[PDB]
RNA sequence: UGAUGUUAGGAGGGCAAAUCCGCCGAAUUUAAGCAUAUAAUUAAGCGGAAGAAAAGAAAAUAACUAUGAUUCCUUUAGUAACGGCGAGUGAACAAGGACCAGCUCAAACGGUUAAUCCUUCGUUUGGUGCAAACCUUUCGACGGAAUUGUCGUUGAAUUAUUCCAUGAAUGCCUUUAAUUUGAGCAAAGUGAGCAGGAAUGCUUCCCCAUAGAGGGUGAAAGGCCCAUAGUUCUUUUUAAUUUAUUCAUUGGAAUUUUUCAUGUCGAGUCGUGUUCUUUGAGAUUGGAGCACUAAUACGUGUGAUACAUUUCACAUAAAGCUAAAUAUAUGUAGGAGACCGAUAGCAAACAAGUACCGUGAGGGAAAGAUGAAAUAGUACUCAGGAAUGAGCAAUUAAAUAGUACCUGAAAUCGUUAAGAUGGAACGGAUUAAGAGAGAAAACAAGUAAAGAGGGGAA
RNA sequence: ACGGACCAAGGAGUCUAGCAAAUGUGCAAGUGUAUAUGAUUCUUUAAACAUUUUAUACGCAUAAUUAAUGUAAUAUGUCCAUUGUAGAUUUGUGGUGCCCCACUUUGCAUACAAUACCGGUAAGCAA
RNA sequence: AUUUCACUCAUAUUAAAUAAAAUAACUCCAAGUGGGCCAUUUUUGGUAAGCAGAACUGGCGAUGAGGGAUGCUCCUAACG
RNA sequence: UUUGUGUUGAAGCGAAAUACGUGAGUUUUCGUGGAACAUCUCCCUAGUGCAGAUCUUGGUGGAAGUAGCAACUAUUCAAAUGAGAACUUUGAAGACUGAAGUGGAGAAGGGUUUCUUGUCAACUGUGAUUGAACAAGAGUUAGCCGCUCCUAAGGGAUAGC
RNA sequence: AGCACAGUCUUAACGAUGGAUGUCUUGGUUCCUACAGCGAUGAAGGCCGCAGCAAAAUGCGAUACGCAAUGAAAAUUGCAGUGACUGAAUCAUCAGAAUGCUGAAUGUAAACUACACCAAUUCCCUGGGAAUAGUGGUACUCCUACAGAAAA
């Protein structure tokens, strides 16, 4: 790294950190930026993105639509929303993947365990 | 570097330069020292005379630190003195200057070149030549031997 | 290096004359396709390198101490002459004074913004312009190899005691610092090239003379070092033509044929 | 005194080897042939240990104004010396550095009392943990070993000056600075406009930096995400600093004074002869087999040429232990490079010591890439038994990217067109007749009237 | 006379030790900071910087010769720097055009010779 | 013998002619070669040989152009 | 080290040029391609330049629709199935093996080839609806048949050496 | 509706076969740093098993692609299923529990799931009540104790 000596900053091995990551850490990797209005409310700057969640898109073909997350996949790094759909060959009706570092988030779901980290991001 | 070796100027050529006829083979003479006194005979006899057979006393067990022995001839013996210092002897005639030559490395003094008339000198020594010692004495310098 | 002895493990041997094969060594056995297929040899494949490379090549080399401070005293001195810096690729056409001393309060900025702001208003904005534009991604397969970037040589800041000036010089692209008592050429002359732009401190511009032995100091003076001569008096050899002396002494002009 | 015992409590055996210890033991090759020599005190073979092993506290050097256990680095030095004196081979002392350390038996002395040691069974003090467990503790009993020898002293007394260990209670336990594990927090745009399927691009408008290492994100990102500079807690172990006190007993230890006593000091061992190896060691350097076989410190050994008679210096053999500086083609973890880039790099970038071959010991490959996304992998119609083909029908920016899927060369083959063609075909020089392309020299500055733009100055 | 049916990729004077000649660079009777140690060196840095607060680490050079005990380079009349022939450069006059001649002055490098001295050997003496 | 002083021996036509005579003289470091053959004249062995072995010079080899119909060595003549 | 090109299309590849150079080569146009590429301002460095080696690995030819698809006496008529029957099934003929049998039962070796159902991408050197191929499920029953026990030619160990 | 002889060779344009070239890389290679053995309390290696549908590789051991405990903390999926409004679904750590037949292999044997001798063995309640042909021990060499017997 940069000024300490024991951590690695080659392409190798921290591009293979990256694609083989174990599941518990892949939920860090997967956070979104906070909108200005609970930038106040809350002292944090970004959260790992979680299910009921609301958001807004900012990159890609569907930037300015907003909706409510409905499904997190840590093993394809996407997430999907509730009106943002596809048609298959087929005619079958799916979702489009999103990544979740192109979305700022508008409002929270909080509970027990989301309390004592908006607490301590203080 | 290899940018700049000859090889590369015969880099289209057949033979890289050693021979249609005669080739570049492997040991096409013996191998190191190998045939003098039979087919090298004249390379060792005009280059090396004096090479094969043996001369002289054995000396079992040296000991080179018993016989070490440095010299200094008689010219560099002013020379040990700075300028200034070299000035002032000259100038006064009634004191001589006391050099100590082991003190410098040196322990035999020996006696090529010549001192300047009328300019006693006192050295001190362990060893000295005959003729050093001579040339010491006629400009009314003196010998001291130290161990 | 290599790998000590790649390409030679097989017992492997020549089948002779006859059969109506050439003369290579050739892998024993049957059932598999690399039976009977040429060995080792540079012309193989699979085979050997024809020179394995060793570790015990010469990698470094030793250099006499009397030229490389020859060579540091000779880099100090092109540092102060006007159109050598700006035949290097500095872009100092708002520059006062070239050698370029600044008082002591450089040896205590804190912050990047202060040391930019010090750098523009010197009037070295669109040299400190060049250096920003110049990132680029590298050519070559230098990038699978963490040497991805390719960025240009900036200002050397020299300093005698550090305060901050560091930390605060540091993270601009292409800047670098250094100290009075330990100068390097490998800094001095980039890449073999000659009039680095130096910006000295009044401190580091002051210890330069002890340093070299006009003023004597223990512990700091270069011990018993003489600071070299040249083998001509002034180098301006057409003012000597043009002087009466010697245009006396010349030969009417002659003709060609 | 042998033996016996499914009596009680215990140990040895096999695997692994890069570095380490002991034995055994070649030839290829060089000598331009070859036998001594060299290869080599090497490869193959057999045994034994550790995080290092081995070595090691003088029966050592020197010959000086003298040094002072072992190991390693720089030199001594390709030197002294060995050699069909050929090819070839080859040390030690002094000097400069790293590190730094000294001890125990045997033998002498202790008999108004073996003082010594071990098994089993009890019991007794303070600490640390949730628990499991683990430190600390001086008391006893029965039994056994040992005089065919355990323990103490290190020659034994006497004088004075000083030091060490050992018990009682209110006794204090504070701050700081380093050395290492594991966690938390961690600035600044997702602003116009162009073109794009999609900005991280271009052009403009802002900013942060003790953070412009690296990776990810639909195209190149300091301000989109993880991290990065920094900082705060936490866990080890260790230096200072802070606090004692008043009382109790028995043992030890260094010198200093007066005396006596002059001891002990490693045997079929050293050494000599002879035979074979090994060494630079030469009328023999170390080791080994056989024969002979010492002396008692006034002795014994060494001082690089074989003897006899002596002088001088140095040391004290034939018992034992010991950290550091040194090494590491093995195993495991971490970091990095002017290294290779799928015929390259390890044999193996992939279900690689795998598939497959040999009775067996063993031998041993080939094989990476659609797209941003298949949470877009080909729906429907017509023909056909099917395979498959076609479309007005269909995903995608793109299907001449359709899974044998990036790009897609050469050898070799197909289709159409234009030519040539009496037992080879191509080619050099020189022209002509056809066919295909071409205006940058291969013509026209300027003037005048409009129309559409783009700059400079007062 | 031998190799070659065709095409693509691969494919052969290099590395280390030790010596010499040539050339470039630094200093010069000296030259080279070995192994180490130091530092307000520490992403890079395995680089760079430094040298122990009348100054004896070691190599090569400054002196040769002899098996060897060993011995060791004009010589004190003058700090002077052995002798001659040819010879670059300089000094003073004249000739033809700063150049070349003639005379005069000085005498590099080098070539060819002479002489003195040091180590070994022979000869003549020899305490 | 040697050494020192005196006097004197043709030059511009150069102590006989001629001369793209200094493209000279001398040191150092190295390559490749060390199987040859052919023609005129002289010449040894052999009946002789496109046989074997010597001498002087010129060539082929290492070299193409014009001629000898053809031809490694003949005649002319050597190469931007 | 300097100073440059690129989604308004890089490298690569195919055909070319009123182009430059004695030459090795530079440079440019059109097409395909879809993400990187230079530096000639001067220097450093090397696993740095192929027509051959009965060279190494991979791919492809003329020969050529050619050599060939010959042991074991031999086939014919009708019907079923099927997209399609000289070599699948049924009936009728003409024949062979000839008990020293292409008849029955075991050992060594093989390891599911056995059975029933399905079925044809490749294989079954011509066809194929067949098959020992491919797929899904099944199948081996012991006091009396054997091993297991005995000893042989022999093997391995113990005591000692 | 009509007109080109066939073969062979040459040149353009569009295709077939084949897998060079360019770009890419969770792989090699070398150097530097640190640490270091395991085993009768049964090792290294070998064989056999384990999932709802399960061949290989990877992981495990009759509790068998995983149990308990501790730190995070909503999902995990082809279908079927299982989970909260945090000992639960999943990831990490890993100290408790469990760990088939063998192998130095050690009761006797071994192209055998062959054959011995000694002790019957293991649970549940708090002396009763149950189950099971199931469990353990038995190599050789050696040391310290002990035991009796024998010679002298
Ligand atoms: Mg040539
Ligand atoms: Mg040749
Ligand atoms: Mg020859
Ligand atoms: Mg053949
Ligand atoms: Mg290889
Ligand atoms: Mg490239
Ligand atoms: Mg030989
Ligand atoms: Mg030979
Ligand atoms: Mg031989
Ligand atoms: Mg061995
Ligand atoms: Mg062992
Ligand atoms: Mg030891
Ligand atoms: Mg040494
Ligand atoms: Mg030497
Ligand atoms: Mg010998
Ligand atoms: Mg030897
Ligand atoms: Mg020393
Ligand atoms: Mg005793
Ligand atoms: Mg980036
Ligand atoms: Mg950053
Ligand atoms: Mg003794
Ligand atoms: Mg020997
Ligand atoms: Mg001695
Ligand atoms: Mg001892
Ligand atoms: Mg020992
Ligand atoms: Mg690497
Ligand atoms: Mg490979
Ligand atoms: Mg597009
Ligand atoms: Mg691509
Ligand atoms: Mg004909
Ligand atoms: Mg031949
Ligand atoms: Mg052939
Ligand atoms: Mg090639
Ligand atoms: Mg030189
Ligand atoms: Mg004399
Ligand atoms: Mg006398
Ligand atoms: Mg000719
Ligand atoms: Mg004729
Ligand atoms: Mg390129
Ligand atoms: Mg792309
Ligand atoms: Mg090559
Ligand atoms: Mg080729
Ligand atoms: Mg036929
Ligand atoms: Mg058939
Ligand atoms: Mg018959
Ligand atoms: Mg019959
Ligand atoms: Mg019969
Ligand atoms: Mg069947
Ligand atoms: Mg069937
Ligand atoms: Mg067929
Ligand atoms: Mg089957
Ligand atoms: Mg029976
Ligand atoms: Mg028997
Ligand atoms: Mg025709
Ligand atoms: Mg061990
Ligand atoms: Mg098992
Ligand atoms: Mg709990
Ligand atoms: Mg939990
Ligand atoms: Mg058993
Ligand atoms: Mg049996
Ligand atoms: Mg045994």
């Amino acid at each position: 790294m940069k000024f300490n000596k024991q951590k690695s900053s080659s392409r190798r091995k921290m591009r293979k950190a990256h694609f083989t990551a174990p599941a518990g850490l892949r939920r860090k990797i997967m956070s979104s930026k906070l909108s200005k209005e609970l930038r106040l409310k809350y002292k944090t700057r970004s959260l790992p993105v979680r299910k009921d969640d609301e958001v807004l898109i900012c990159r890609g073909h569907n930037h300015g639509r907003e909706g409510k997350v409905v499904k997190i996949n840590r093993k394809r790094y996407k997430i999907y929303v509730e009106r943002v759909t596809r048609e298959k060959v087929n005619g079958e009706s799916t979702f489009i993947g999103i990544h979740p570092s192109n979305v700022v988030l508008t409002k929270l779901k909080v509970d027990k365990n989301r309390k004592k980290i908006l607490d301590r991001k203080a | 570097a290899t940018r700049f070796k000859k090889n590369r100027k015969k880099r289209g050529h057949v033979s890289a330069g050693h021979g249609r006829v005669g080739k570049h083979r492997k040991h096409p003479g013996g191998r190191g020292k190998a045939g003098g006194l039979h087919h090298m005979r004249i390379n060792f006899d005009k280059y090396h005379p004096g090479y094969f057979g043996k001369v002289g006393m054995r000396h079992l067990n040296l000991l080179k630190n018993r016989t070490y022995c440095p010299t200094i001839n008689v010219d560099k013996l002013w020379g040990l003195l700075p300028e200034e210092k070299k000035k002032e002897f000259s100038e006064n005639k009634d004191i001589a200057p006391v050099i100590d030559v082991t003190r410098k490395g040196y322990f035999k003094v020996l006696g090529n070149g010549k001192l300047k008339h009328n300019q006693p000198i006192v050295v001190k020594a362990r060893y000295f030549s005959s003729v050093a010692e001579k040339k010491i004495k006629a400009v009314g310098g003196q010998c001291i031997l130290v161990a | 290096a290599v790998k000590l002895g790649a390409g030679y493990e097989t017992s492997a041997e020549s089948w002779g004359t006859g059969r109506a094969v050439a003369r290579i060594p050739r892998v024993p056995g049957g059932g598999t396709h690399r039976a009977g297929q040429g060995a080792f040899g540079n012309m193989c494949r699979g085979g050997g390198m024809f020179n394995p490379t060793k570790i015990w090549r010469r990698w470094g080399r030793k250099v006499n101490l009397k030229e490389k401070r020859y060579a540091v005293c000779s880099s100090i001195a092109a540092s102060g002459v006007t159109s050598l810096v700006l035949a290097r690729g500095h872009r100092i056409s708002h520059l006062k004074e070239v050698p370029l001393v600044v008082s002591n309060d450089i040896e205590s900025l804190s912050k990047t913004k202060e040391a930019v702001n010090f750098l523009v208003s010197l009037g070295l904005k669109d040299e400190v312009n060049r250096l920003v534009k110049s990132k680029k991604i590298r050519a070559g397969k230098g990038k699978m190899r963490n040497r991805k970037y390719k960025i240009r040589n900036g200002p050397l800041i020299i300093y005698e005691n550090d305060n901050g000036v560091k930390k605060a010089f540091r993270n601009i692209p292409g800047v670098d610092l250094c100290k009075v008592t330990k100068l390097n050429l490998l800094k001095l002359a980039p890449g073999g090239s000659i009039g680095r732009l130096c910006i000295w401190s009044e401190s580091a511009f002051k210890k330069l003379d002890v340093i070299y032995g006009k003023i004597h100091e223990k512990k700091v003076t270069k011990k018993n070092y003489i600071l070299p001569k040249s083998i001509v008096h002034n180098p301006d050899i057409y003012r000597i033509i043009h002087s009466d002396k010697v245009q006396a002494s010349l030969l009417a002009k002659k003709k060609p044929c």
